[PDB]
């Protein structure tokens, strides 16, 4: 799995903050709350990247990929959250987006693919 | 079992 490296300060073993600005209109990428890990415990779900096009604004965000892992978001951790509070956050009317991202070791959770044919 | 309780589709 050729991985090229960007910045050393960014491993796979370790959280990093990720900041954004806030955007406009719709279309774009997509945020998959589904999960069907640990479903024993209600009430605690979690959100991961599904979409992503290149050029977005989370693309110039600097790094990101299908899959990554939110703690925080903006202040708002994955303790108990509604379907229309992260997108509300995404947009919300402060002034700044500023979410903690993690993204573990490669085993520990599954790999997310979506449609789209190989070539 | 072939059921859930909530779904998503809203996007950025």
């Amino acid at each position: 799995t050729p991985h090229v490296k960007d910045y050393s300060f960014v491993t796979e073993d370790n959280t990093f903050e990720v900041k954004l600005f806030k955007n406009s209109s719709g279309l774009g990428f997509s945020f998959s709350r589904e999960d069907n890990l640990i479903p024993e415990q209600i009430n605690g779900s979690i959100v991961r990247v599904k979409k992503l096009f290149p050029g977005q604004p989370a693309a110039e965000s600097g790094k990101i990929d299908v899959g990554d892992v939110i703690l925080k978001v903006n202040g708002a951790p994955l303790k108990g959250l509604s379907q229309q509070d992260v997108i509300s956050a995404l947009r919300g009317t402060a002034p700044e987006v500023s979410l903690l991202l993690c993204r573990p070791a490669p085993g520990v959770l599954p790999e997310i693919d979506t449609p789209g044919n190989s070539s | 079992m072939f059921r859930d309780f909530d779904y998503i589709a809203d996007w950025c």
